[PDB]
């Protein structure tokens, strides 16, 4: 039970500078207005999950 | 019960009055492993041996005959042609049992390469071995 | 320990859970009197093997030898 | 919903759990069953995730 | 240990009795094939078994497939 | 028997035991490595051990089995095809006898009956 | 007093086959001087055992030569996922340090094994298939307790265990049986009395023809004019063949976050 | 020279009976057809069939009896 | 592996049968060739960068 | 693959060669499950013969002596 | 026309049959290598014989004369021959590994007094007598590991061990950790 | 669960001297006689199978090899062939296994 | 059988056809794990 | 006498044993049994230590 | 068994990038 409680992944912000193709491409993102669907797991950012097509770079250790 | 249903099996209240002797049984919370280091001579450089079973040298004794000259054998067209591959099928499923009444480490025959020759003049004898590995 | 079929996390005998460890031998003469490493030329196979041989013997009068 | 439905292999330990040899000598012989070999398993609403 | 005793006269006792054994093979081989497909079908056959017969066809008396002594 | 070219590679992983080794589809890339000229089909390349098996048969008509068939090329493929039919053979009577070892049995982890449930 | 000599050794009718797997003319070239020259050769090994002598295995230049292991696709990194493919390379390339390791048993199979039971155990089994044999079941009860006292616990669950593993191997060896001894609808009614004479050579190429057009010469003959009337007769049998078609069927597969059905895949994409 | 008798015993005969009716009853069976379905080995399975009936009872809870000394794999 | 002194990774490739196909006198026919490659690989490196 | 030769030899791969289209090639497959399940059951019907003909029993208490290999030290 | 031949086909009917090669026929392609034809490929033009994967002579042969000795022997003499060999445990079989690997070091005794002046060739030659032991030895240090040296599988290896389980277990199988990590009970 | 943790079914007594850790002594540990005294009480018994239990001792080792094959018809058919046509009960109750 | 007894309880031939469809499931060695640092 | 009666905890992984569910599917529903709590275990003769 | 062992019931494709393992 509490190894499957920690799969469920958490919110990771978008917002990253640390990686150089971020700190180039997320200065001409434009950002829109996420309108809420009446839940409280709205994926608006990244997952914290190293296997998420977005957060591939990080490493979880 | 109260609008509830907890389905469970007849209760035999005999169960009760079971006599059941307490028998002694001592844990030892620090005791012994599985395995010891020893400390003995050691050499500065030493070489290790490889007795590799390729199957694939005639030079020694890994070399599979009976599979080799019944395989070829299933290749040319005959009439036994479908019974030489139940036969090659059951080799391979004796070879799969490595047990210590099946091996060879204790030369046990039709599983050593000494008698690894036999099997080119009774391969019949397979079904004998599946059955008396089962039995020990 | 790994071919017997128990698979090892990390390394080493420093166990971090609840587990007793051996930190070696310190290396002063307290220590070095009470204790003795294992020694691997001590242990022997049991000197009945040697009876066997009795089979032998009998078994050369037998055949007249 | 990939992640609800990822599990680990093997469960929990069946020996920290109610013996079926302890059942009978405390009078209820245990009836055993099949495998439920139909149910697929499915995420609930995103609600829920 | 298992005992050297046992491995080695294992060993010697199994060949010596591959010999007896083919030997018998052969008498065993030679009475069968002097057998109608009828006794060949119905000894050592279950209890149960009717026996019903197949169209004869050409099928050869072979001791060993490779040309073995 | 697996009685198709293709295999699901997780149908023959275990579930309950650590993955040491896995039963993988022809090596087509050994194909490639045989310097004489020979006829294949494209087939027969699939089908589990078989593609091992008619390289043998190349290497073994090409050259011989002395002095001549012991060449890295030819003797990969008689070990290869020599090992493959060993661990099909194995995997074969375990998915058979055994099938609950393997990821995607319904009994590797069998789902209970509601009735188990007490609801 | 002669020291025996393997089968090996009549075929080579050597103990010095200069067997050199490496296939370079420096190579080659000195093995045959060497393979020549071994009867005199203080420099000389083995390659063929006997009784007497051990020997060499086959060498690979100045080294040692060894089969390349069996595609395993098991690993293990070490700083970075490399995504290990034993396909895509014909020899497998070495393991570093920081980039792999590879899964255990470069030469390995599967086999099937068994612990032996402890010898006291063993003999107070004897003891009891023995005194059953003899007296019967019910004046073994003494014998019965020994086995239960005697035989440690884990051999009592071994014991146990394969009880339960050939139960379940007999219903499965039943089941196949079962299934085979099934009567189709193509074999209904039918009998060993109306079984064709043939053996199995009699469908084999020589005498039945495979289902590919260029097994023989049967079609060699043919021309185009005979090809167009041929297209002509296949589309008119399909004047009554088209008439019938499966309706589509639901996708049972179609809520993306549920478990799909493992169902047969598609011949083509 | 003690366990010599053992040869004389007739299950050595029956096993090897066994096997020749094996040999002779594969050698019957042979591919019908080139269809590409089950009914291409139609009177084999006619042919194994009374092999199978030959050394078991089809109409038993199980055909297929448990001894210690049989075949499982 | 082979380059270190008293080895404690027993499961890194110390116990298993390891050949190659490669050129034999390795130290001084193919560990040379790799650092003849490495020389070139920094050489080119320097006048590129330079 | 179990019966691997088996299986090969019912496709017709020993003599013949498989039908170039997977339509075809892959209903050739499935045509032989009913008689690898036919032939497995064969394999499965040998009478037992005696365990003692080739192999002494390892549980006789003549083995209980456990003896070593005597070798030479050369 | 359909040629006859010696192959026939597997139908009970002459329609069955005769369908058969319809289908057969309407999905035939001629591709002929003459200009001037309505069907004309130079190149990708299809051959009309199917070739057949089968033994060879020279396989057949050879595969016969791995059983030459077998065949002028009766199975009592194969038995008496390579299975009965006479036990004889009084030999240095380990003198073969002795004399090659001990080998190393006479020749470096040689080795050590060429007449080369330069004493930096002499640095060349020990580095590639280093480089042609250590494709046996492996590692240079000391204490570090072992040799490698593959040898031939004969029915004497480990012979004076087979009575020890524990060394069968150790060099032959490699189990498989569960769940439950544990060594077995 | 620690890795040095022993289930023991008998008793066993600890020693509570500093830096080790052994078993002393087993509770109610009775000594028997000496390997010499047990050497005499074997001679004793070895002696007399010498002198008076030699005679007719080939058909009794022929009965008990039967009884130590697998099967009960490979037993019947070693008493018939072996030992001069014995009864499978009688035999029994020679070696002592009848009840 | 022959001189042995092997008590089983009484064989059901149905189970033979029982319609057990298979349903996907994908083993990934290289996952995630429980925590992070 | 004491390390032939000295057993560690647990015995064998229950995960790599028969399944009851799948005897059931299989055609054997199980009879289940109860503990022998009646059986002392005791070490055999010297012989076999 | 591996330390970083999954069952995943969905299907999922994994990218064939050096240096990255990701979904
Ligand atoms: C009446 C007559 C009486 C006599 C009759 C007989 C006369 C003699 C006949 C000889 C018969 C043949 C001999 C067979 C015995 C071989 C025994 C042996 O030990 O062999 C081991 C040796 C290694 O083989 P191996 O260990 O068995 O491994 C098997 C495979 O090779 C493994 O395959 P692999 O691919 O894995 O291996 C890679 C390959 C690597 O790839 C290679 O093959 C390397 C090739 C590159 C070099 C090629 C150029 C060499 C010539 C340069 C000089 C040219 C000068 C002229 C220039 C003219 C320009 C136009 O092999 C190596 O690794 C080689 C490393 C070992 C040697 C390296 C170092 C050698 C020492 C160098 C310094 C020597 C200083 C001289 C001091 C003198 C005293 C010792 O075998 C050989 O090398 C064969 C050499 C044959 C002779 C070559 C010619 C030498 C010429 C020298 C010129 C300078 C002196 C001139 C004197 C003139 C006198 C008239
Ligand atoms: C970087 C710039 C600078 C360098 C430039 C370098 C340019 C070279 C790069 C290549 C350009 C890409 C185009 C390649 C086309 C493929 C050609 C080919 O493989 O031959 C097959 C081609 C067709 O074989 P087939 O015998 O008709 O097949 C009968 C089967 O029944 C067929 O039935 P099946 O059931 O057996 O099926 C077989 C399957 C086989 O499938 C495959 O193997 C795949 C084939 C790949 C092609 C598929 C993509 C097709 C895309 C169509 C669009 C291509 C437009 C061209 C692009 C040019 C870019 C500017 O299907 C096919 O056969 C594919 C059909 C191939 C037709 C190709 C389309 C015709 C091209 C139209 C323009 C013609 C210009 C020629 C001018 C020559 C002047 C000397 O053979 C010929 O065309 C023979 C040549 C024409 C005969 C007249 C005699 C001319 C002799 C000229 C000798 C001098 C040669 C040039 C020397 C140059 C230096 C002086
Ligand atoms: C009367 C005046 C003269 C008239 C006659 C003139 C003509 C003479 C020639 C004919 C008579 C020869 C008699 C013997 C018959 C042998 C015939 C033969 O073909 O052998 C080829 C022989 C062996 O062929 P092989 O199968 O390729 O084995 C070499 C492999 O490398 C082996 O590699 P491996 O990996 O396969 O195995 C490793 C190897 C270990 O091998 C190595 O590691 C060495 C590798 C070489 C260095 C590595 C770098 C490679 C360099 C490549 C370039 C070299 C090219 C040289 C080409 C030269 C061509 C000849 O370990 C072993 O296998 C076992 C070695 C230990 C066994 C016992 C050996 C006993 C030898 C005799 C002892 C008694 C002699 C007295 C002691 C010496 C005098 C104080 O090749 C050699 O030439 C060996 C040369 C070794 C140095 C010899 C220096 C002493 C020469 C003795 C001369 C007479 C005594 C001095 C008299 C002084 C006043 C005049
Ligand atoms: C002047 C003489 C000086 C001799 C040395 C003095 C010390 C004497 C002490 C010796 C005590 C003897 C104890 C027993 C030793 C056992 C020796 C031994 O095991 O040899 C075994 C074995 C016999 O082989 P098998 O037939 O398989 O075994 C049969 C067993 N019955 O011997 C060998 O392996 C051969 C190797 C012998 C030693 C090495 C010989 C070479 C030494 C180099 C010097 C020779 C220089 C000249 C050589 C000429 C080369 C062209």
């Amino acid at each position: 039970a509490t190894r499957w409680y920690g799969r469920q992944p958490g919110h990771l912000l978008r917002a990253d500078t640390y990686w150089i193709p971020n700190l180039v491409s997320q200065r001409f993102a434009k950002h829109q207005p996420a309108h809420w669907d009446g839940t409280q797991n709205m994926p608006i950012f990244r997952l914290a999950d190293p296997k998420h097509k977005d957060s591939y770079m990080v490493q979880f250790r | 019960y109260e609008d509830f249903v907890f389905t469970t099996p007849y209760f035999q209240p005999e169960s009760t009055f079971k006599s059941v002797p307490k028998l002694f049984s001592d844990i030892l919370l620090g005791g012994v492993e599985w395995v010891y280091t020893t400390s003995e001579s050691v050499l500065a450089y030493d070489y290790k041996l490889w007795y590799l079973w390729s199957g694939v040298s005639n030079l020694d004794e890994s070399f599979d005959m009976f599979f080799n000259q019944y395989w070829a054998l299933s290749l040319s067209t005959s009439v036994f042609q479908l019974f030489y591959a139940v036969i090659l099928d059951r080799y391979l499923s004796v070879l799969f049992q490595n047990t210590p009444y099946t091996n060879d480490w204790f030369r046990m025959m039709l599983h050593s390469k000494e008698t690894a020759l036999i099997w080119l003049y009774h391969p019949e004898l397979s079904w004998h071995i599946n059955g008396l590995n089962q039995f020990f | 320990t790994l071919r017997a079929g128990k698979n090892i996390e990390g390394s080493g005998q420093v166990h971090f859970g609840y587990h007793d460890q051996k930190w070696g031998m310190p290396a002063i003469p307290m220590f070095q009197l009470m204790y003795y490493e294992l020694p691997g030329n001590s242990i022997v196979v049991n000197p009945c093997r040697n009876q066997n041989y009795r089979l032998y013997f009998e078994m050369r009068k037998k055949l007249g030898i | 919903r990939m992640r609800y439905l990822t599990e680990d292999p093997a469960g929990d330990d069946p020996l920290q759990k109610t013996k079926d040899e302890h059942l009978v000598d405390l009078g209820f012989i245990p009836k055993v069953f099949g495998a439920n070999v139909e149910v697929r398993k499915r995420a609930p609403h995103d609600k829920y995730l | 240990r298992t005992s050297a005793h046992y491995i080695e006269i294992n060993a010697i006792y199994g060949a010596e009795m591959m010999k007896r054994y083919h030997k018998v093979w052969e008498n065993i081989i030679e009475e069968r094939s002097k057998a109608t497909d009828q006794e060949k079908k119905t000894r050592y056959a279950h209890p149960s078994y009717q026996y019903s017969p197949l169209p004869v066809v050409s099928i050869p008396n072979v001791l060993n497939p490779l040309n073995l002594q | 028997t697996i009685f198709a070219e293709t295999w699901e590679a997780s149908e023959y992983q275990y579930r309950n035991k650590a993955n040491l080794k896995t039963l993988p589809v022809n090596h087509l890339g050994k194909l490639a490595e045989l310097k004489f000229d020979f006829v294949e089909y494209k087939a027969h390349q699939l089908i589990a051990c078989h593609l091992y098996e008619r390289m043998t048969i190349h290497c073994m008509n090409q050259y011989g089995l002395f002095k001549d068939f012991y060449r890295p090329e030819c003797l990969d493929a008689q070990y290869y095809f020599k090992t493959c039919v060993e661990l099909n053979a194995a995997y074969g009577i375990q998915k058979k006898f055994f099938p609950e070892h393997f990821v995607g049995s319904p009994y590797a982890r069998p789902v209970p009956q509601f009735q188990q449930l007490g609801l | 007093k002669a020291p025996g000599q393997i089968y090996a050794y009549d075929i080579h009718n050597t103990h010095y086959p200069y067997v050199n797997i490496k296939q370079d003319s420096q190579t080659q070239l000195l093995a045959s001087f060497r393979r020549s020259i071994a009867s005199i050769n203080p420099f000389s090994y083995r390659q063929v055992p006997s009784q007497d002598r051990a020997a060499f295995g086959l060498r690979w230049g100045n080294a040692w030569y060894a089969p390349n292991p069996y595609p395993n696709g098991i690993h293990f990194d070490r700083v970075f996922p490399t995504h290990y493919d034993p396909l895509a390379e014909t020899n497998r390339t070495k393991a570093n340090l920081q980039l792999i390791k590879y899964a255990p048993g470069n030469y390995s199979t599967l086999v099937v094994t068994s612990e032996k039971l402890p010898r006291p155990c063993i003999r107070t089994i004897q003891n009891y298939r023995r005194c059953q044999m003899v007296n019967g079941t019910e004046k073994c009860n003494s014998e019965a307790q020994d086995i239960l006292a005697i035989c440690p616990n884990w051999a009592l669950d071994h014991m146990k265990e394969k009880v339960r593993f050939y139960t379940k191997a007999l219903a499965i060896n039943n089941q196949t049986y079962i299934r085979a001894m099934q009567v189709e609808e193509y074999n209904q009614g039918r009998t060993v009395a109306d079984v064709a004479p043939k053996t199995w050579i009699h469908g084999t190429r020589q005498h039945l023809r495979p289902d590919t057009m260029w097994a023989d010469d049967r079609y060699t003959n043919i021309t185009q004019t005979e090809i167009n009337e041929a297209i002509k007769r296949v589309e008119a049998r399909k004047a009554r063949e088209h008439e019938k078609k499966p309706v589509e069927q639901a996708n049972v597969n179609a809520n993306t976050g549920e478990q799909p059905v493992r169902v047969e895949k598609s011949l083509y994409p | 020279k003690q366990n010599e008798y053992l040869l004389e015993h007739e299950d050595v005969k029956r096993y090897v009976w066994w096997y020749e009716d094996l040999k002779e009853t594969l050698a019957r069976v042979h591919r019908q057809a080139n269809n590409h379905k089950a009914c291409d080995f139609k009177d084999s399975e006619i042919i194994l069939q009374d092999f199978i009936r030959r050394y078991t009872n089809p109409k038993d809870n199980l055909p297929i009896k448990f001894h210690p000394q049989g075949q499982t794999f | 592996n082979s380059a270190l002194i008293g080895s404690e990774n027993q499961s890194d490739s110390m116990n298993e049968l390891n050949t190659n196909f490669s050129m034999t006198y390795y130290i001084l026919t193919v560990l040379p060739g790799k650092f003849i490659y490495w020389i070139y690989e920094i050489l080119h490196t320097f006048f590129v960068v330079c | 693959m179990d019966n691997y030769f088996t299986a090969i030899t019912l496709l017709g791969l020993r003599d013949q060669n498989l039908p170039p289209f997977k339509d075809a090639r892959l209903q050739r497959y499935k045509s032989i499950k009913k008689m690898i399940d036919l032939i497995e059951t064969t394999t499965k019907l040998a009478p037992p013969m005696p365990v003692e003909l080739f192999m002494l029993n390892p549980t006789d208490p003549e083995w209980d002596d456990d003896m070593t290999y005597p070798t030479i030290t050369h | 026309p359909v040629k006859e031949g010696q192959a026939k086909l597997w139908f009970s009917t002459k329609e069955e049959a005769d369908a058969y090669d319809d289908k057969m026929i309407s999905n035939i392609e001629l591709k002929s290598q003459d200009y001037e034809d309505e069907n004309f490929s130079p190149v990708f033009n299809r051959k009309t014989q199917e070739y057949f994967l089968e033994p060879s002579e020279k396989f057949k042969s050879d595969f016969a004369e791995l059983l030459r000795p077998l065949r002028s022997l009766s199975f009592n003499q194969v038995v008496d021959r390579y299975v009965l060999i006479p036990p004889n445990h009084t030999f240095y079989r380990n003198w073969t590994y002795e004399k090659f690997l001990g080998g190393f070091g006479l020749s470096y005794l040689i080795l050590r007094e060429l007449p080369l002046r330069n004493f930096y060739a002499r640095v060349f030659v020990m580095y590639a007598f280093a480089a042609k032991v250590l494709d046996h030895l492996g590692n240079p240090f000391p204490f570090s590991g072992h040799g490698q040296i593959v040898a031939a599988a004969d029915r004497w290896n480990h012979w004076d061990v087979r009575c020890y389980d524990n060394v069968m277990k150790a060099l032959k199988y490699i189990r498989i950790p569960t769940v439950q990590n544990n060594i077995p009970e | 669960m620690q890795n040095t943790t022993n289930i023991v079914h008998v008793p066993v007594h600890m020693g509570h001297t500093h830096y080790f850790d052994y078993i002393d002594s087993f509770p109610k540990l009775k000594e028997g006689p000496t390997l010499e005294e047990n050497h005499i009480t074997n001679q004793k018994i070895l002696r007399e199978q010498l002198i008076s239990g030699q005679q007719g001792l080939e058909q009794n080792l022929c009965l008990r090899n039967c009884f130590k094959l697998s099967q009960k018809r490979y037993i019947e058919f070693c008493l018939d062939r072996k030992c001069g046509g014995a009864d499978f009960q009688r035999a029994a109750t020679i070696l002592g296994y009848t009840k």
